[PDB]
């Protein structure tokens, strides 16, 4: 790949 | 055509903490979060940059959560309402004066079926550029 997008997050109860 | 220089080889978008009660209904989604890609020093003759997107998709067609939250997928769009699921492409015009190109994108979490559960959100979308 020439670029990569990393997606982060958290679902909380 | 001859390639530009990739300025942003990596980008991160942090959707932050999302609450499961806000991801209860089928079709519920988080707010959009911006992310952008940049290229520079596009050579003379190169006037359009095409980004080809890829990443693991789940049964909904959206990007699969590689984290542990259940009933969550990830959606990528451009700034004009176009969904960019795996295999999609988007082309932008090189700015003639600056010989640069950029891709203003946005990401959200989506629960297609509803009933998101607690856990991490993790995914990686890969981009390959072609030049014309
Ligand atoms: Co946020
Ligand atoms: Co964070
Ligand atoms: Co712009």
């Amino acid at each position: 790949a020439d670029s990569r997008i990393r997606i982060r997050g958290y679902v909380r109860n | 055509a001859k390639p530009c220089t990739v300025s942003t080889t990596n980008a991160t978008v942090d959707l932050g903490d999302l609450y499961s009660f806000s991801l209860m209904s089928a079709g519920a989604a988080s707010a959009w979060h911006d992310v952008a890609l940049e290229l520079t020093n596009c050579p003379v003759g190169t006037s359009r940059v095409t980004a080809s997107f890829s990443g693991a998709a789940d049964s909904t067609g959206y990007y699969k959560n590689q984290g542990t939250a259940q009933n969550i997928q990830l959606e990528l769009q451009d700034d004009s309402g176009n969904t960019l699921n795996t295999g999609a492409t988007k082309t932008v015009q090189v700015d003639d004066s600056s010989q640069s190109a950029h891709f203003p994108l946005q990401v959200r979490a989506l629960t297609v079926n509803g009933g998101a559960t607690q856990g991490t959100i993790e995914a990686v979308i890969s981009i390959t550029y072609t030049y014309s």
